[PDB]
């Protein structure tokens, strides 16, 4: 199919990069003194 | 610690952790098992490498 | 009851910095080579 | 006679170096 | 030229133009950055071979370091126990000064001789020629590891800016 | 904390976790080969094992499933080109679908064993301690290896219960999955028989049962389970990442110089058989047959297969790839399509001349026509103005024999060089550059990926093993050297590091 | 049959065995002449 | 005929060796233009 | 009362003036085997019957073009063994041969092998962290990978280097010309490391010699330390300040920048053997494909990437019938690549 | 595409320049 | 454990010894050449042995198995 | 220029995978009791 060849590289970036944003923010938020 | 009906089962196959047999035990059968392999090796080697060639071993594709 | 060999994790900053250098540098090394 | 570890690397070199450089020499006086 | 690829050029028709490789003084300029890589190794691995142990097991050990501790941080005399046993005794070095000095002057001076090659081939004086060196008893030219770089030379200096000699001799 | 490099050792003490972790890896390394497969599938062209075998398309896992009798789709094909056939269960999907439902089994299998790490069986009955029996784990899973080895060489190999493996003739034509018998005598050290393949397994698998047994039962030696600490489970980390290392330069190896487990209809030729001319022998050996039996030019030529043609054709050859030009073969030259024929150019004289063929060495190569005594007659040149041998001082043709262009002469000098230039790659074919927007410039086969990765991961785990061997056997200076002056300078003791002297 | 070779490999195995069975009955015979007291 | 060190001085010894391989050094050079490698 | 495995183990790790160890019975006949077979064959060998190539100086080679070079192409692969089936036992002609090429090789790989295992043996010995066996482990990737990889990749031994001075320039020339070897980022990685670790090397002696404490009087500051001293013999804190202010970012712990002096030249050697394994299937970083497809479709666009690739033709053209005489290439005046005039 | 893509690379490697050195964990003597 | 170099190479007895053993390993590696053996040991051309009189192409070796005899037939072809 | 249209892909990825590990690690290094 004829697909637009952003349409990847938009869709990584759209769930990686506010994913990661969760991630570091959970990570931390664990780590810190019981 | 959580026993189980299978941990129950296999535990002798656990229970012998650090037993030796006294000094050198089977290390001089060892030695020469270990000999023998390397010596193998050495002869599988040597026909792949055509350094050792045999009647009827044609190391090729075609016979 | 908890498992009694867990351990903190760390990474400080001179090596965070160490780090993101490695990673772009090397990608600045390699992407090249990916577009080709 | 008694021989050392020392001696023994000492001379499996210094012999035929010498014998090789007196090999060297030689070559220096062959002409075609 | 200023970019990674117009290096590889520069180095290539250095070579069509003045057998950079057979020349003593690059060869001075290898052995030392290979020596001053090789002490890098060495000196490091020395070093961390013999730290002394102010740490447990989860830890990096570079934490048994602080900052401006006036004690030495390795044992040098381990490490030199080492060393010494590697090669033999005396070709090890136990002042830490000499050693210092020994890193610092080795790739200094390997790299000032490679400067001095590229500033002295600069006005031509050139890598050694042994080109048709060997000759036979009847005259035949019997060629050597020499001819071969002589012939990938050779290529190197037929291609390179393919447009711009008119003459048959290139003299700049 | 643990440096990030480190954060793993938190299982060494701790062997449910272990086992969790292990069952995870498993659960991808299956999981990934489940995927390649599916991902294959839906981009394998099954419809010309000739011209279009899958080694041209960058399959990677097809050809493993082929070479133990994995052959035939659900879909009703065959990698052979038959049509029509039922491969029962066991397709190339079937086998798909068994390893990614297998790994899933295996990831709740991790999860179980994670939170359930503290079993009874983990701990030391004496000590309570956490503890392994590693030298007989090693007995036991020996035992199991062996068992599994044997079975494999004696059922699946010989076909007695299973498919056989792939053989195939000489040069490649006729590969199919058959039962084979293990061969006894010295020819099966023959890396080239097939018969060698299955006695190595039964006969190995025997050995490692009675070597397991042997290690079931009897307990290492003080002296030997003292140096190399055997109660540190780091030491085994340390061989067996040896052994590893062993195996994959083996298959590196092998995968690069040819053996019946690395056949050519699955990987692809050897870079070894354009450079002795393997396939070329063996076309002019038939052809030459053909005519001493009476056929004319044409019907000699026109009686070679395709297949054999097409061996012989440098843009097959794995040699002749990039690091970075990804993708399968059909990407380069293109999908090949037709055999052209073969080309016999001549000059005015009529006089046969033959096209100096390229080097696996060389990107380009220059066009130079020898007679059969290899003085040259004809060539491309570069610099006009002193050309002696031009195509068209020499009035060089061509004509073709077999395929397409059977029966055909050219003379327009620009279309013989044309075609001379395509005849320093051997024989020559006409390909869809379209269908792939292929780019002209030729990629290695999986026979090269796979040399490569497995060359390239066996040094690395050298590192490792060297890496892990040393944690093994300087455990306690891990941390650090001791805070006796006399043992590290000279003169103190007689024997280096003997207090007791 | 013994090919060429496989008598050439005999003698490449006694030569190696030789070279070690040497070193090693030397180096055995030294190490008990000349012994670490304790 | 004795063992002990210091009856030749070190110092000589040095120069005597540095001497010497001066000399084997420059017939070896000289060989580079006579003969076998001369060009000639 | 004692074995006499422990009495050779005492007798073999006795503190004496070369430290022996059961390391030792591998490293020095191999070790010694390996510098012994160059030293013969640059002084005695031929090169004529595998290379056309004179290689000794009983020839008339000197120091810089002597060589024990490879075997003829024909041999492929072949051990070469004294008493194998190509020499068949004649010494004389085991050097015509070869031999002595594939002779170095092993035995110098075994060497290799002993020498790490002695750094481990004496690091055991001494109670030493092993790092510098660790640190070992470049060279010996180099190595294998140059000498038995690559031209187990090739068609043969001929095509792995040569071992002399020129003969190893040739083989440099060789991977420009036919590898474009420059352009593998494993390459330029290697080189990274090389030239980062001399950097190291200089910087790192430079800096300690340079704010060394004043401790003792005289001019020449090198007696003025002990082995035993507890104390550092220069300022890791002024060095921290100097570098900090001239350089942007310094050191400020010891025991990591000994380890990175480490990590430096160790992992570049480990990147450059990876590209060599490549190297050995052909699988190069040649060509960037975008520029090809440009410069063909466009005669006016030049890079100094195009400008690199015709120099490589120059090389392989000019150089392969010489290098490669198994080939038996003839290449008419003609069919050569040359620029205007030259 | 290319060109933004080396671009950004390398104008995050001269970020990062800024951030190690000027916000670098400073060192201190334990003291 | 034993005698530095420094002491033993500063002795008379050492000179004594080696003032002779030198010299003569010196001697017997000029003898080596000049009387021709190391041609013969290893096989080596002599100037004149590179090529029969007339021909122009170099006796490469080109069968593995037979190089031994090729080498062997290429000497016999120097007359 | 004709480029691979895979290279932007590999190349953010290259960049983003390994970078967020080490953000999450130093991150949640940072929020532990100091
Ligand atoms: C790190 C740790 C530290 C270790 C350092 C210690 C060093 C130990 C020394 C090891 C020495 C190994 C020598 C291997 C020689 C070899 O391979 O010799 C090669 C031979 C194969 O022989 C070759 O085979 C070729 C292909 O032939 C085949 O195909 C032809 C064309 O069709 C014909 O049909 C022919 O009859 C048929 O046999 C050509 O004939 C060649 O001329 C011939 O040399 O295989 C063989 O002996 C064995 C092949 C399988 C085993 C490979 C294991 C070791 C090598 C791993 C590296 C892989 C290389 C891949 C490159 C990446
Ligand atoms: C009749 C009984 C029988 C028969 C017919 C076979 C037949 C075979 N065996 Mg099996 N074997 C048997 C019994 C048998 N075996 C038994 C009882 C055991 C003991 C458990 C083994 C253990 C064994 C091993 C360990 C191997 C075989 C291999 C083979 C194959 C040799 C052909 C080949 O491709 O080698 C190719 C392999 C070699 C020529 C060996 C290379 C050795 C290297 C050079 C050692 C050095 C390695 C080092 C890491 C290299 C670093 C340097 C490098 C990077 C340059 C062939 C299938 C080999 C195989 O699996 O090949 C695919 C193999 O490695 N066998
Ligand atoms: C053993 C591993 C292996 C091998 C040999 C192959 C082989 C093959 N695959 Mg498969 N593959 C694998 C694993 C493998 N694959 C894995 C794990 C996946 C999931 C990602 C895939 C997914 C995959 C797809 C989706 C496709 C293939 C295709 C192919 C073919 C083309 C390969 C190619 O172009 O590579 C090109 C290889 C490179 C450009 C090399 C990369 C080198 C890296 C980037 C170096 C990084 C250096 C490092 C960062 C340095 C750090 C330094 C530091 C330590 C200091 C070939 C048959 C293609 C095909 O034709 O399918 C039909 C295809 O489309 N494969
Ligand atoms: C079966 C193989 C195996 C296993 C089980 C281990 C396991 C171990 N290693 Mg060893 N090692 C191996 C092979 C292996 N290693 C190899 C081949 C090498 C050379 C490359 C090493 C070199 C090595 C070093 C130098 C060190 C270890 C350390 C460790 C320990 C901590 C690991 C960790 O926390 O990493 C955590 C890792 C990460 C958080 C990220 C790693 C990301 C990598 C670099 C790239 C991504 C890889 C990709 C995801 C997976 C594909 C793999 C496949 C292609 C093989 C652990 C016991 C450490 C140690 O001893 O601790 C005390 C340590 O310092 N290993
Ligand atoms: C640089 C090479 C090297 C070095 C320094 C080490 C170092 C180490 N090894 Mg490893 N190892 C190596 C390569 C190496 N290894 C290779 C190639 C293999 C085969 C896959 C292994 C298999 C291995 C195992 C299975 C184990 C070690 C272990 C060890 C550790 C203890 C010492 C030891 O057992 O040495 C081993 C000795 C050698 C490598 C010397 C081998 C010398 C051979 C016998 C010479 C053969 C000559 C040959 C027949 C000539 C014919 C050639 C032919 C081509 C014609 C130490 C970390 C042990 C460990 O980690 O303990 C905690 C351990 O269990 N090694
Ligand atoms: C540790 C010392 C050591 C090692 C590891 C090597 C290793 C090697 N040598 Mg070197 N060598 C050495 C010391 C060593 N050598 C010394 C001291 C000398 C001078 C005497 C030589 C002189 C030498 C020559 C002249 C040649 C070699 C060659 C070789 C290679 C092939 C060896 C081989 O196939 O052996 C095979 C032998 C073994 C593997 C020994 C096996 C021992 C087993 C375990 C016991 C079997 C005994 C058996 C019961 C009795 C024999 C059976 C009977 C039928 C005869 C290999 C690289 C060859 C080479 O480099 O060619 C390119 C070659 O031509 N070596
Ligand atoms: C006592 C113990 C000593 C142990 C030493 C054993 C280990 C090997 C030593 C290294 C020897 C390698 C150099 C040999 C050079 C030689 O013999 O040239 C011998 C050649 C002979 O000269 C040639 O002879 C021919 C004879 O037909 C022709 O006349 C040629 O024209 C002529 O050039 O001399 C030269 O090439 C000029 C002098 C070159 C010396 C340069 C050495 C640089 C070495 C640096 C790298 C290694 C460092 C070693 C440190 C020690
Ligand atoms: C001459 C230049 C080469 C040696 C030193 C210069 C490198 C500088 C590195 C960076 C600073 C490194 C640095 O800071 O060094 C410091 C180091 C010690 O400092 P000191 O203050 O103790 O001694 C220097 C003066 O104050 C004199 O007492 O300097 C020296 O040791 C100089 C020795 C000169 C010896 C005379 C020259 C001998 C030449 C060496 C052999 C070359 C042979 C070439 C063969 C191919
Ligand atoms: C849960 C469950 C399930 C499901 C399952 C599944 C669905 C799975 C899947 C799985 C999968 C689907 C997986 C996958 C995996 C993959 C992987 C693991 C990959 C990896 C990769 C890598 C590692 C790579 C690397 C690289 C790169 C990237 C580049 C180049 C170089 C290299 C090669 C290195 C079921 C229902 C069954 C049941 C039970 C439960
Ligand atoms: C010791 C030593 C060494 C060695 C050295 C040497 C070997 C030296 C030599 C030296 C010498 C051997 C010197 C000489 C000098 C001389 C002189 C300085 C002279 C002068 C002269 C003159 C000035 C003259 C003049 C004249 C004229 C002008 C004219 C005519 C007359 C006459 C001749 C008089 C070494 C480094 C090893 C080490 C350390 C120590
Ligand atoms: C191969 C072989 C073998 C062995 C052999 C050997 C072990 C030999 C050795 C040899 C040797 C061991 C030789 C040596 C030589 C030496 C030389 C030839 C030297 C020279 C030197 C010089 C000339 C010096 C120079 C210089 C320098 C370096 C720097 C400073 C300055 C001067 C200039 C002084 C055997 C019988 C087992 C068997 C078969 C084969
Ligand atoms: C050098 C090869 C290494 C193999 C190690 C074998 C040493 S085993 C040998 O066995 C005897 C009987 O059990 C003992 O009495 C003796 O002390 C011991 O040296
Ligand atoms: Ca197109
Ligand atoms: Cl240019
Ligand atoms: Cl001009
Ligand atoms: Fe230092
Ligand atoms: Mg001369």
């Amino acid at each position: 199919m004829e697909v637009n060849q952003l349409g990847l590289i938009a869709t990584a970036l759209f769930v990686l990069v506010p994913s990661v944003f969760l991630i570091i923010l959970y990570v931390q938020t664990e780590s810190q003194q019981k | 610690a959580r026993r189980t009906w299978l941990g129950d089962i296999l535990r002798p196959l656990n229970s012998e952790y650090g037993k030796v047999a006294p000094g050198w035990g089977t290390t001089p059968l060892m030695a020469v098992f270990m000999g023998l392999f390397l010596v193998f090796l050495l002869i599988i080697l040597e026909i792949y490498n055509s350094t050792l060639i045999l009647d009827g071993v044609n190391v090729s594709w075609k016979a | 009851e908890p498992n009694p060999n867990r351990q903190p994790v760390e990474l400080n900053r001179t090596s965070l910095y160490l780090g993101l250098l490695l990673i772009l540098v090397l990608a600045l090394l390699f992407s090249s080579y990916f577009f080709n | 006679p008694i021989f050392t570890v020392r001696w023994v690397a000492v001379h499996t070199l210094a012999v035929p170096t010498i014998f090789f450089l007196g090999a060297i020499a030689a070559m220096q006086f062959i002409q075609r | 030229p200023l970019g990674i690829s117009g290096t590889f050029n520069f180095m290539i028709v250095f070579q069509a133009e003045h057998n950079i490789l057979m020349h003593p003084f690059h060869q001075l300029g290898v052995a030392g950055v290979f020596g001053g890589a090789l002490f890098c190794a060495m000196h490091g691995s020395l070093v961390t071979s013999s730290l002394i142990r102010e740490t447990t097991e989860t830890e990096s050990a570079n934490y048994g370091y602080k900052f401006g501790q006036e004690e030495e941080t390795y044992n040098i005399v381990a490490a030199h126990g080492y060393f010494g046993r590697l090669i033999f005794q005396y070709a090890s070095f136990n002042n830490s000064r000499s050693l210092h000095f020994f890193l610092a002057a080795w790739p200094v001076v390997g790299v000032w001789f490679a400067a001095l090659g590229i500033s002295t081939m600069a006005f031509n004086l050139n890598g050694f020629n042994f080109n048709h060196s060997v000759i036979d008893a009847k005259g035949n030219v019997i060629n050597t590891w020499a001819d071969i770089i002589n012939r990938a030379n050779l290529g190197m200096e037929v291609m390179h800016e393919r447009n711009a000699h008119n003459f048959p001799l290139d003299l700049a | 904390g643990l440096p990030w490099y480190r954060v793993h050792t938190v299982l060494i003490n701790d062997p449910g976790r272990l086992i969790a972790a292990h069952l995870m890896h498993t659960a991808l390394v299956a999981g990934w080969a489940g995927s390649m497969a599916l991902y294959e599938l839906a981009t394998f062209d099954p419809s010309d094992p000739v011209l279009n075998p899958m080694w041209r398309q960058g399959m990677f896992v097809l050809p493993f499933m082929a070479r133990l009798g994995v052959t035939g789709s659900w879909s009703g094909w065959s990698i052979t080109g038959e049509t029509g056939i039922d491969p029962g269960f066991w397709s190339f999907e079937g086998v798909a679908l068994a390893h990614i439902v297998l790994s899933g089994l295996l990831f709740l299998a991790a999860c179980w064993h994670w939170v359930y790490w503290d079993l009874e069986l983990f701990r030391d009955p004496r000590t309570g301690e956490p503890a392994l029996d590693l030298p007989k784990m090693f007995g036991i899973h020996l035992f199991l290896a062996g068992l599994l080895c044997f079975g494999f060489g004696a059922f699946h190999l010989t076909g007695l219960f299973g498919p056989g493996m792939w053989v195939s003739d000489p040069y490649g034509l006729t590969g199919s999955v058959q039962p084979v018998a293990p061969e006894w005598g010295p020819d099966g050290f023959n890396p080239y028989n097939p018969g060698g393949v299955v006695a190595h397994h039964i006969a190995a698998g025997i050995v490692g049962i009675i070597a397991g047994l042997f290690h079931i039962l009897v307990r290492p030696p003080q002296r030997l389970y003292k140096a190399l600490r055997m109660g540190n489970i780091e030491t085994v980390l340390s061989s067996s990442i040896a052994a590893v290392f062993f195996a994959a330069f083996v298959v590196a190896g092998t995968m690069w110089y040819g053996s019946a487990t690395t056949p050519i209809e699955l990987f692809g030729p050897t870079r070894y058989q354009w450079d002795s001319s393997y396939f070329q022998q063996e076309i002019n050996r038939r052809v030459q047959a053909s005519l001493a039996s009476g056929a004319t030019l044409e019907e000699a030529w026109s009686a070679i297969p395709e297949k054999l043609a097409f061996y012989d054709y440098i843009g097959n050859n794995p040699a002749k790839g990039g690091l970075f030009r990804t993708g399968p073969m059909n990407k380069g030259d293109g999908i090949a399509q037709a055999w052209k024929g073969h080309a016999v150019f001549r000059n005015k004289e009529g006089e046969e001349l033959f096209v100096r063929r390229m080097p696996a060495f060389f990107e380009s190569f220059p066009v130079i026509l020898t007679d059969k005594n290899g003085v040259v007659k004809a060539d491309i040149p570069f610099r006009r103005a002193e050309s002696k041998y031009s195509f068209e001082q020499q009035g060089v043709t061509v004509s073709f024999y077999g395929g397409e262009l059977n029966g055909q002469t050219f003379t327009d000098p620009p279309t013989v060089k044309s075609y001379a230039r395509k005849a320093i790659f051997g024989e020559i074919f006409e390909f869809d550059t379209e269908t792939l927007n292929s780019d002209g410039i030729f990629r290695t086969s999986p026979r090269g990926w796979f040399t490569f990765a497995h060359a390239v991961f066996a040094l690395l785990f050298f590192f490792g093993h060297i890496w892990h061997g040393a944690r093994t056997l300087f455990r306690d200076v891990f941390s650090g050297i001791d805070p006796s002056p006399e043992q590290v300078e000279w003169g103190f003791y007689q024997k280096v590091g003997d207090v007791t002297t | 049959t013994i090919t060429p070779s496989l008598k050439g490999f005999f003698i490449g195995l006694l030569s190696g065995a030789v070279v070690l069975g040497l070193t090693f009955a030397v180096l055995i015979a030294i190490s008990q002449i000349d012994k670490v007291q304790r | 005929m004795m063992s002990e060190g210091g009856r030749i001085p070190l110092w000589i010894v040095a120069t005597v060796a540095g001497m010497g391989v001066i000399v084997i050094v420059g017939l070896f050079f000289y060989g580079a233009y006579a003969g076998l490698g001369s060009s000639l | 009362e004692r074995g006499w495995f422990d009495i050779l183990d005492d007798w073999l790790k006795r503190d004496r003036f070369v430290f022996v160890g059961w390391s030792g019975i591998l490293l020095f006949p191999c070790a010694y085997l390996a510098l012994g077979g160059w030293l013969t064959g640059t002084t005695f060998v031929t090169s004529w019957y595998t290379h056309g190539l004179a290689s000794s100086y009983l020839e008339g080679c000197n120091f810089l073009t002597v060589a024990v070079s490879t075997p003829a192409n024909s041999m492929g692969h072949s051990l070469l063994l004294l008493w194998g089936p190509e020499a068949q036992g004649d010494f004389t002609r085991w050097c015509q041969l070869g031999g002595l090429w594939t002779f170095i090789a092993l035995h110098g790989a075994f060497g290799l092998i002993g020498f790490m295992l002695r750094q481990f043996e004496i690091a055991r010995l001494v109670g030493v962290r092993p790092y510098n066996a660790i640190a070992f482990s470049a060279p010996i990737a180099v190595f294998v990978s140059v000498f038995l990889i690559y031209p187990l990749g090739q068609s043969s031994w001929f095509f792995a280097p040569s071992f002399g001075v020129a003969a190893i320039f040739r083989f440099l020339l060789f991977f420009q010309g036919f590898h474009n070897w420059t352009l593998n980022p494993f390459h330029m990685m290697g080189v990274a490391g090389v030239l980062g670790g001399a950097l190291l090397c200089a910087i790192h002696g430079a800096t300690v010699e340079n704010t060394l404490f004043q401790d003792g009087e005289g001019a020449s500051t090198f007696r003025a330390f002990n082995p035993t001293q507890a104390e550092e013999t220069y300022s890791m804190v002024t060095a921290n300040r100097f570098w900090s202010q001239i350089f942007g970012i310094a050191f400020s712990n010891k025991r990591w920048l000994h380890f990175f002096m480490l990590f430096v030249p160790v992992t570049g050697l480990w990147m450059s053997a990876i590209g060599v394994v490549g190297l050995a299937l052909n699988l190069r970083s040649y060509d960037f494909i975008s520029q090809e497809i440009r410069a063909a479709e466009d005669p006016e666009f030049e890079t100094f990437y195009t400008k690199n690739l015709l120099l490589n033709e120059g090389i392989r053209a000019w150089m392969a019938p010489q290098d490669q005489p198994h080939e038996n290439f003839v290449f008419p005046e003609e069919v050569l690549p040359r620029g205007n005039a030259l | 595409m290319e060109t933004i893509t080396y671009v950004f690379i390398f104008a995050c490697i001269i970020a990062l320049f800024f951030f190690a050195i000027f916000f670098r964990e400073p060192p201190r003597i334990t003291k | 454990g034993e005698r530095p170099f420094s002491d033993i190479i500063t002795s008379v007895r050492y000179w004594v010894i080696h003032s002779i053993t030198i010299p003569a390993l010196f001697i017997a590696g000029w003898l080596f050449v000049s009387t021709g053996l190391a041609y013969d040991v290893f096989g080596t051309p002599r100037p004149d042995s590179y090529y029969a009189q007339e021909q122009r192409s170099i006796p490469l070796v080109t069968d593995r198995f037979e190089a031994k005899q090729q080498v062997e037939t290429f000497l016999e072809q120097l007359k």
